[PDB]
């Protein structure tokens, strides 16, 4: 539901670089290129940004207390 | 052996006795399902 | 780091080292076998679960030497080749 | 050890929280009340009962 | 633990491999995953290696891939660009023993696939009975693993 | 003379069920073995007095 | 041995090893993966969690975030690690996103290197409060301990003949890859410092053709670390701790 | 009513007298272990601590199992239950841990956790043949799920894709000693449906051993080695190098495979690599003349 902090092949940190990375989808440029300016080069730390999808802000939204 | 619980939809406190209770819901607004609130007694849960 | 023998010949020794992997055992089976007097070097993984922590080492010499004066010159051969790797690392950058 | 369908899966990718899950589940207890006005209680029992 | 591809290849964990003894690539990739290459000519697999490549294609050029039916891209047009991207056409890579460090002598297939963690797992699976509640009919044990 | 196999697992069965229960053992043990143990080693030896009745 | 540094980035480090074998090359890599030691949050005590994330998947993202170690003060190339405990305290108020940077650590040098880690967002009327337990450990024990990453591959040499066609294309390729390429009069020689796969139409030409040697001892590393540690400091603390385990089984050897 | 309680698969005749459940079994999902024996079976820590054998008290096992009982149920290897002469069974918990310890004599039994070497019955459901329960022996591992030796696989007719087997463990020392002498895995891996081998190498066995033999398969000192090491051979000494390439020895394949050989082994026969009968009739002519063909003259036409 929230972006993993490191890539789960070799541990480099991606969730500091997630949001800019989807900032940057949103605005209509090629998330391969937003991935290389980004450091982001080794496919598996790729893989990791490109297939998280999103979804704490619908489980914000059920209260639990 | 009364306690505070919190509301399902309002969140609000409510206060109330489950040994002595005649009905359980929230006077605030209506809702008749309540949440336990977690005890403020510090927890230690391990990092993987 | 322990070393707990198994069996001893006259020119055998088989031995647990627990509380390593296998990183030192390979480059100590590998430093065995740049040595000439060494017939026989060799390590093992008897479980990667149970064990993965404990290899196992059979060192078979000729008979010049005692096979715990070839793995003590293996040992001292890794460590000076580490201090020369460490030694060209520093002036590498500085 | 992927022999006969098995999968070898790697350690730190376990431990960096791959495939990790959790699983839920539910109790339910009923404060039921029985004929003549006996009921349920809810309360921490007494240990010499 | 049950993992299961998308294409009927499922199986339990057999190992927990270290990082330092799993193999690595040339271009420095880990599999988070090895599976056995027996498995997939014997049940007529290519669906997988088809999403092997084009979950490396899609990974490496940041745009995903389709796998529709009948109108999904061609296989050819993903080991196109697979090697235009600077690699191996078939997916094949050269990997390097963890164990030993040597270079293996076969380039391993190593790609992107979908695996999916199943609910049967063994934590939920386990059962073990010494002596305990026997049926009041036959004086046998229960049935089940909650009782 | 042979010993079939149902016959040797229901002699070292016998012998094993002695032991539990007495019989002292015949030849030296190694200390912290099972009886099932000690009636195979018993069996090895060649050392065990159980025989077997055969129809004839 | 000879050491030439080929790429240096303030988180990684690609460089040349000459005079070294395959076994010693494998050893330091797996020194520097699963030996080095670096913080990480081993324990957490939780007061208030009223996010969506739970108390283990917070536990969990605090263990991932990478926590700048002081080498200076505790010796990491001891095979013994100093039970010093790092404590993070955290006390946030939504509706907002708690960073890395918000922890409050109880030691200036051992604080989380990236600032800009996001870990849970909280929604109105929710608050996180916690106590981080951070110690030493090593890679070989989990993850979070992990200094970075770190392979290597072998210094190969491709000599691709003149007579073989279109190895223009390849010299071409293999400028534009950032390799090292020399021309002569007969072939040109490719040096791969990086990755490099020949294309399906120069398959048939790799027997006779194309050739590859590997250069005897020398091998291409590639180590990146997550901000943990200097990445010049990774690779010697990884080779003191190869000289401490080579002291320590001599000491070993000796008394048996 | 009566009649529907005795007929059916549900009737007491079938589902409680012909089968029922039992005590001291468990169940769980097998995993693959290679470097265990035919002979043993991989039992998690938290099934042996849980399933007890119950050994009786003699003059010879006394210190062992005053031991199991001093470690406690909590504590591997210990121990469950203590059963007296006269036969009152006692839980053992943590307050009396050490008075039955110190009351512990001949002629008392105690249910001791599974320990290595211990005999259990292995079972996979459907049993189709004798040969679907085999007895094995206790490798005791801190992970969850059982594990099984690859070659006893094919006797199971099981893979491992989500797979449950069930353990038994005999109770008494007769049982014990059946199972032992009886339904031993290494007893049974001749199939009696066929007369052939059953317990048998699959897969990367196969896969692995065509690698290994094949023609042009050398393998250098430090790998012949390691492969010693890793299959457990009493190799003391190399045996002489094939050839030299650049400098150093190489062993060919067939030369480490046949150190698993016995000796005083010769046998012949063709595989299923079979396309070119006639170096194959060749070598059966060279061997139908000399019949003990110098191994120069095999290895020109082999
Ligand atoms: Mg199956
Ligand atoms: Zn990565
Ligand atoms: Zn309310």
């Amino acid at each position: 539901m929230i972006v993993p902090v490191r890539c789960f092949t070799c541990g480099k940190v991606l969730a500091d670089k997630y949001y800019e990375f989807k900032k940057r989808v949103e605005a209509g440029e090629d998330p391969g290129k937003v991935l290389d300016d980004l450091g982001v080069e080794r496919y598996c730390c790729r893989r990791t940004l490109l297939s998280h999808v999103e979804l704490i802000d619908q489980v914000m939204v059920y209260k639990v207390y | 052996a009364t306690a505070v619980y919190r509301c399902a939809k309002c969140g609000k406190e409510v206060e109330l006795d489950l040994a002595t209770a005649r009905e359980v819901r929230c006077p605030y607004c209506g809702s008749k399902i309540l949440y336990k609130p977690r005890p403020r007694v510090a927890r230690r849960v391990k990092a993987i | 780091m322990r070393i707990e023998v198994i069996r001893r010949e006259e020119n055998l020794l088989e031995f647990y080292l627990e509380g390593e992997d296998h990183t030192f055992a390979n480059l100590l089976t590998e430093t065995l076998h740049e040595n000439e007097h060494v017939t026989f070097a060799g390590y093992t993984i008897e479980h990667p679960i149970t064990m993965a922590r404990k290899p196992r080492f059979k060192v078979v010499t000729d008979g010049k030497i005692t096979p715990e004066k070839a793995l003590e010159e293996a040992a001292q051969k890794i460590f000076d080749r580490a201090r020369e790797v460490l030694e060209a690392w520093k002036a590498a950058i500085e | 050890y992927n022999m006969e369908d098995a999968v070898i899966i790697n350690k730190a990718s376990i431990e960096r929280g791959l495939a990790r899950s959790t699983f839920f589940r539910t109790y339910e207890a009923e404060e039921k009340r029985y004929l003549g006005g006996q009921k349920d209680n809810f309360e921490v029992p007494s240990p010499n009962i | 633990d049950k993992f299961a591809s998308r294409h009927g290849q499922k199986g339990v964990i057999g190992l927990i491999v270290p990082q330092e003894d799993m193999p690595w690539t040339e271009s420095g990739i880990v599999p988070d995953l090895i599976v056995n290459p027996h498995g997939i000519p014997s049940r007529m697999t290519v669906g997988q290696l088809i999403e092997a490549i084009g979950g490396k294609v899609a990974s490496l050029t940041g745009r995903r891939v389709d796998g529709t039916a009948f109108i999904g891209e061609p296989e050819e047009k993903l080991r196109k660009e697979l090697e235009e991207l600077g690699f191996k056409h078939s997916g094949r890579e050269i990997m390097y023993d963890g164990i030993t460090g040597r270079r293996l002598e076969a380039d391993i297939f190593i790609g992107v696939i979908y695996y999916q963690r199943l609910h049967h797992m063994v934590a939920d699976k386990m059962h073990a009975r010494s002596r305990g509640p026997v049926q009041v009919l036959t004086k046998q044990p229960t049935e089940g693993r909650a009782r | 003379f042979r010993y079939t196999r149902f016959e040797k697992a229901r002699i070292i069965g016998a012998r094993a069920l002695q032991i539990a229960m007495g019989a002292p053992v015949l030849i030296d043990v190694p200390e912290g073995i099972t009886p099932l143990q000690a009636a195979l080693l018993e069996f090895e030896k060649g050392v065990i007095p159980i025989t077997v009745i055969r129809p004839s | 041995v000879e050491f030439k540094i080929l790429e240096k980035r303030p988180d990684s480090i690609k460089f040349i090893v000459s005079g070294v074998d395959v076994p010693f090359a494998n050893a330091l890599r797996r020194t520097i993966l699963s030996e080095v030691p670096t913080f990480a949050v081993d324990e957490v005590e939780f007061l208030e969690n009223d996010s969506a994330l739970f108390d283990e998947i917070i536990a969990h993202r605090l263990a991932m975030i990478p926590l700048t170690t002081p080498h200076e003060r505790f010796s990491l190339d001891a095979l013994e690690l100093d039970d010093y405990t790092v404590t993070l305290s955290l006390e946030a108020e939504g509706p907002g996103m708690v960073y890395s940077g918000d922890l409050k650590s109880s030691d200036g040098d051992v604080k989380p290197a990236n600032p800009n880690i996001p870990i849970v967002k909280l929604a109105e009327g929710q608050r996180l409060t916690f106590n981080a337990y951070a110690r030493l450990g090593r890679g070989k024990d989990h993850a979070k301990w992990q200094p970075g990453f770190v392979y290597y591959k072998y210094l190969t040499k491709i000599h691709v003949s003149k007579d073989v066609p279109d190895w223009e294309e390849l010299k071409e390729l293999a400028e534009r890859r950032g390799l090292p390429v020399e021309e002569s009069d007969e072939e040109i020689v490719i040096t791969t410092i990086k990755a490099f796969y020949l294309p399906r139409k120069f398959e048939e030409h790799m027997g006779k053709g194309i050739r590859e040697e590997i250069v005897p001892g020398s091998f291409v590393f590639t180590v990146e670390t997550n901000g943990e540690l200097p990445v010049e400091e990774i690779v010697s603390i990884a080779l003191k701790i190869l000289m401490r385990k080579s002291d320590r089984f001599i000491n070993e050897l000796h008394k048996l | 009513t009566l009649a529907q309680r005795l007929k059916g698969k549900e009737g007491r005749f079938r589902g409680n007298l012909s089968g029922k459940r039992v005590n001291f079994s468990a169940r769980t999902v097998i995993s693959p272990d290679p470097m265990i024996s035919i002979n043993e079976v991989g039992v998690p820590l938290a099934v042996a601590m849980e399933l007890t054998v119950p050994e009786k008290v003699t003059e010879f096992n006394y210190e062992k199992l005053k031991q199991r009982v001093l470690n406690g149920p909590e504590k591997y290897p210990g121990a469950n239950y203590v059963i007296d002469p006269e036969g009152r069974r006692i839980r053992l918990m943590e307050s009396n841990r050490e008075l039955i310890a110190e009351k512990l004599d001949i002629g008392w039994t105690v249910e001791r956790h599974l320990e290595d070497g211990d005999v259990v019955l292995f079972n996979r459901q459907p049993s189709l043949h004798r040969m679907s329960i085999m007895a094995h022996r206790v490798r005791v591992m801190p992970y969850r799920t059982f594990r099984l030796n690859l070659p006893v696989c094919p006797p199971y007719n099981a893979d491992f894709d989500g797979d449950e087997m069930n353990l038994h463990v005999p109770q008494t020392e007769e049982a014990q000693a059946e199972a032992k002498i009886l339904m031993e895995v290494q007893n049974h891996i001749i199939s009696p449906r066929y007369g052939g081998p059953l317990i048998a190498g699959i897969q990367d066995h196969i896969s692995g051993g065509y690698l290994l033999t094949r023609e042009g398969a050398y393998f250098t000192r430090y790998e012949v080695e390691q492969m010693l090491m890793f299959a457990g051979m009493d190799v003391n000494e190399l045996p002489e190098p094939d050839k030299y390439e650049n400098g150093e020895p190489l062993w060919s394949g067939k030369t480490i495979f046949s150190l698993l050989l016995p000796d005083d082994l010769t046998i012949w026969y063709r595989n299923k690599l079979c396309d070119e009968p006639e170096r194959c009739e060749a070598l059966e002519k060279l061997i139908e003349e000399k019949l003990i063909p110098d191994p120069e003259e095999v290895r020109k036409l082999a």
